[PDB]
RNA sequence: UGGAUUCAACGCCGGGAACCUCACCGGGGGCGACGGCAGGAUGAAGGCCAGGCUGAAGGUCUUGCCGGACACGCCGAGAGGAGGUGCAUGGCCGCCGUCAGCUCGUACCGUGAGGCGUCCACUUAAGUGUGGUAACGAGCGAGACCCGCGCCCCCAGUUGCCAGUCCUUCCCGCUGGGGAGGAGGCACUCUGGGGGGACCGCCGGCGAUAAGCCGGAGGAAGGAGCGGGCGACGGUAGGUCAGUAUGCCCCGAAACCCCCGGGCUACACGCGCGCUACAAUGGGCGGGACAAUGGGAUCCGACCCCGAAAGGGGAAGGGAAUCCCCUAAACCCGCCCCCAGUUCGGAUCGCGGGCUGCAACUCGCCCGCGUGAAGCUGGAAUCCCUAGUACCCGCGUGUCAUCAUCGCGCGG
């Protein structure tokens, strides 16, 4: 079982509650408050919002390889609505991204290839796939044609 | 052996192609290894002006186009083959640069 | 007549002064696309010359 | 490797029906698909067409208001 | 410096010089020049109709020209030579500039024009047309279109074969312009023969 | 909309017909190659224009 | 400051003006080529030390200054003029109009101007064709032509692609499966040169049996395949002498040139084109996805670090199928909101923090907290559009030191 074999939304919301059992990853004295980018209107209406936003960078260290903070960057960025005048792409603030992947790496799971961005380790995937196996047997009871897989 | 690459560019297919041809037929004269000319995307400077002076009357404008074709080949690098590849006419409209992979 | 000569050529970097089309002399609407300098009127006099061709 | 969802759910659709065919071997299988949706084994070969001056950026026939 | 810079400063240096040039050398036929950069140096040739008028008096005019072309221009070292037409009057902007030329010596625009016509078509032309356009006949102006043959206007063979050359003629009283269309004897797509 | 073979196709065919009927078959494929041995064209739609109709001459013919 | 005022002015003059741009305003300073005239270098034509004026100025000046050298103090005669004239012109553009028209040779008709052809009927996008016909022929234009897209073949295999093969390694574990890097090779894709292919060709019907139209088959493509470019003769005193060129008139030491500052950004109002909305066919939060076009040298900038953001420091690679801009938005999943001036709407304004620039007040752009304007679908009337089109969604680029509710384009 893998990460690609699982949907995404699901394994994110589940190993964000497994990583709330890992030390390295306390949020920021500066959490509660910012807003993820200059995108958005409104601060995270959730208190575990950092944790749901470290497993989703982590899955994708997963599957987009050696990628770093610009990267993510205009992933976790998106549209503003910018008043009486029409709507663009913004790029999200990287300090939440950063610090994400720098406990990460205290935690175990990514390193940080010299050039070329960050990697996930050999754990860090193993945390993944056990995580997804997991899921995968528990909406298995459901679809058995995903069973198969 | 290391090799050579020899990036050339115009704006005329059939310049291009003699260039190409003369390569072809002075490496099998000899017999060194091509790597035939690979072709390159071919570069479309594109300008679009409107026709007017007056900027009166409807917006009508001119879609001008500059084409630029693009071919590389790769031929061992002998001291006789580069020798006559320099002694290649290289027509007017064309540009070349002959690196080399070592 | 003991004075000192004040034109004042005054070198722009930026701007619609500081760029001027080659031929004309004009400081508005010019080209900059690929290195040239050029007013839109005289690059749609001369660019077959230059060897732009107009098919579309 | 290409535009949209939909675009890439045709020609996957596309890929697969030609390999089910160039697989089996199979004339009433390929008769079958080809009553059902031709186009699941011929391409569809539409293309967007060149947006044109007046308001270009919404369309080659989308015109500005009088 | 990439390619199509390179390019780009090639025709447009070329241009400018061909802009000098014409100016210049209005009295001499010029219909253009050719530019190669050789190692030992640059070399043009210049195709005029009167390269008696370009070098002048023992190479005097091809002196300060090259001068001008090494200075103003950039240019390695200029090799100026020069060249003639293989048929001027099937050239058209020779041919513009001459019944210019003329309509400035004083001669009616109608003589002008239709002993041009002739000496193309007696040359070899298979089509020729000429418009003047601006103040003949008096103070309000207007156009006249000089023709024989068979001229095309539209397409692609158009936009090739035939040969376009313009030209103003600077008078007492006004600019006449002075357009010049020249068809040779070269064939189209319908012929089917 | 509308395909109508210009005066100049028409004529050709026409031609080529009277000069060389019992060439042309009553196959286009056929009468394309011929027509190509024949006349200098170098636009293959005209080629092809010029065949289509001597074709339908050839079976008019044939029904008289 | 100006130009443009129905179509064909009013997000147009590529006109997104902080200076420049600029043509307006207030102020300040330079300019006579050629000759001659008042003279003459005698040490100065010209620059010039510290200051007063000055917004600031060797501009000027009492006071003094020399590096070695002619003349607006005066005339003509000029340079330059974004000064006037687009009913003096050229060139370009728009519109009539991508409309289907404009003509010719010969013949005939008519005293003649002129006519015929070029008409009629069908047909066509087409004065495109068929037939009839004092007309027969021809030419420009249309079409042909050129560019691109879409299917196949050949060639070519890098900087492009990675299926197969081998090697090495990491995870799940249900021991089945997944990925990664090296040679491998051009298979697939892709690129770009050359060819092929579609012609109402086949069947049937309608029209006349013609021209051709229609339905169908098969085909990648089906009815000029689709979309563009090339805009005939000529008119429009259409617009442009404020892009260049140019006649005349005028300025000509000011209407020429340069600098500072302001203005073009003013606002009781009328109009055009648009953006955002008036919510649930939604708003917010968090998660999940999928592009293409183009561009890059003092330029793109991955990657790392700092920062709440905007942004800042360092910086690989990249002169361009090698690197970057560049993991788009609309869409989907879950959670809050449940028909109300609201968790709709974001005008306005306050405080603070930044970037560009010489300069951000007049007058720039960005961020954060806060504020919380009208508006609850819109009369009369009117616009665009026939297929990958319209609508909706965002992106690129041009303009660009910084500025995109714009233009030209791209895909979803
Ligand atoms: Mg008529
Ligand atoms: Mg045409
Ligand atoms: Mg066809
Ligand atoms: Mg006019
Ligand atoms: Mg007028
Ligand atoms: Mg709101
Ligand atoms: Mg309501
Ligand atoms: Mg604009
Ligand atoms: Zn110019």
């Amino acid at each position: 079982a893998t990460v690609y074999d699982v949907p995404g939304d699901l394994l994110v919301e589940r190993t964000a509650k497994a990583l709330k059992e890992v030390e390295a990853i306390k949020p920021p004295e500066w959490a509660p408050f910012v807003k993820t980018g200059r995108h958005k209107e409104r601060i995270p209406e959730q208190e575990d919002w950092w944790y749901y936003r470290v497993a989703s960078i982590f899955r994708k260290i997963y599957i987009d390889g050696p990628v770093g903070i610009e990267r993510l960057r205009t992933w976790y960025g998106g549209r503003k609505n910018r008043g009486h005048a029409p709507e663009h792409f913004y790029k999200a603030g990287g300090s939440i991204i950063r610090k994400a992947l720098q406990q990460l790496e205290a935690a175990g799971f990514v390193q940080k290839v010299p050039g070329e961005g960050r990697i996930v380790t050999p754990q860090g995937q193993s945390f993944l796939d056990r995580i997804a196996t997991e899921l995968k047997k528990e909406l298995e009871e459901q679809l058995p044609e995903l069973k198969k897989y | 052996m290391q090799k050579a690459r020899i990036k050339l560019a115009s704006t005329d297919i059939k310049a291009l192609n003699e260039v190409t041809d003369q390569i072809r037929q002075i490496a099998e004269r000899t017999g060194v290894r091509m790597s035939g000319p690979i072709p390159l995307p071919t570069k479309r400077i594109r300008i679009t002006t409107r026709k007017s002076p007056d900027g009166e009357g409807t917006a009508t404008f001119d879609k001008f186009e500059l084409r630029v074709h693009k071919r590389l080949v790769d031929i061992e690098a002998d001291e006789r083959a580069m020798r006559q590849i320099m002694r290649i006419r290289v027509p007017e409209d064309v540009t070349i640069e002959i690196e080399l992979i070592s | 007549m003991a004075k000192a000569d004040y034109n004042k050529r005054k070198p722009r970097k930026f701007g619609k002064g500081a760029r001027r089309c080659v031929r004309c002399g004009q400081y508005g609407p010019v080209i900059r696309v690929h290195g040239l300098m050029l007013c839109r009127h005289c690059f749609r006099e001369i660019a077959p010359k230059l060897g732009f061709k107009k098919y579309e | 490797e290409g535009g949209g969802f939909m675009g890439q759910a045709e020609a996957a659709r596309v890929a697969i029906a030609r390999a089910l065919v160039e697989w089996t071997n199979d004339m009433n299988l390929k008769e079958k698909f080809m009553k059902y949706d031709r186009t699941m084994l011929v391409g569809d070969s539409r293309r967007t067409e060149p947006h044109k001056p007046n308001r270009s950026t919404k369309g080659p026939r989308a015109k500005r208001q009088k | 410096m990439a390619i199509e810079r390179y390019f780009i400063e090639e025709g447009v240096r070329e241009m400018l010089i061909d802009e000098y040039l014409e100016k210049e050398l209005r009295r001499a036929g010029y219909s253009g020049i050719d530019i190669k950069k050789t190692p030992l140096g640059t070399k043009v040739v210049i195709f005029a109709a009167s390269p008696g008028y370009v070098i002048g008096r023992g190479g005097r005019r091809i002196r300060e020209l090259t001068r001008i072309l090494e200075r103003q221009f950039g240019l390695e070292n200029p090799q100026i030579e020069v060249e003639e037409i293989k048929n001027p009057y099937l050239n058209a902007k020779v041919q513009a500039i001459r019944l210019a030329r003329a309509l400035e010596r004083g001669i009616h625009f109608r003589r002008a024009a239709y002993s041009a016509i002739r000496a193309i078509m007696r040359n070899g032309a298979r089509g020729v047309e000429i418009r003047l356009s601006g103040k003949l006949t008096g103070e309000r102006a207007k156009s006249v279109r000089f023709y024989q043959g068979y001229l095309a206007k539209v397409g692609n063979p158009a936009e090739t074969l035939v040969s376009r050359g313009y030209a103003q003629a600077k008078l007492k009283l006004g600019v006449i312009g002075v357009k010049v269309s020249i068809m040779p004897p070269d064939a189209k797509l319908p012929d089917e023969i | 909309m509308g395909n109508i073979k210009q005066m100049f196709i028409k004529r050709t065919a026409r031609e080529l017909f009277d000069r060389y009927p019992n060439e042309f078959s009553r196959d286009f494929e056929h009468n394309k190659k011929k027509v190509e041995e024949l006349t200098n064209v170098t636009s293959k739609t005209i080629r092809n224009r010029i065949a289509g109709y001597i074709t339908k001459l050839v079976r008019m013919k044939e029904e008289g």
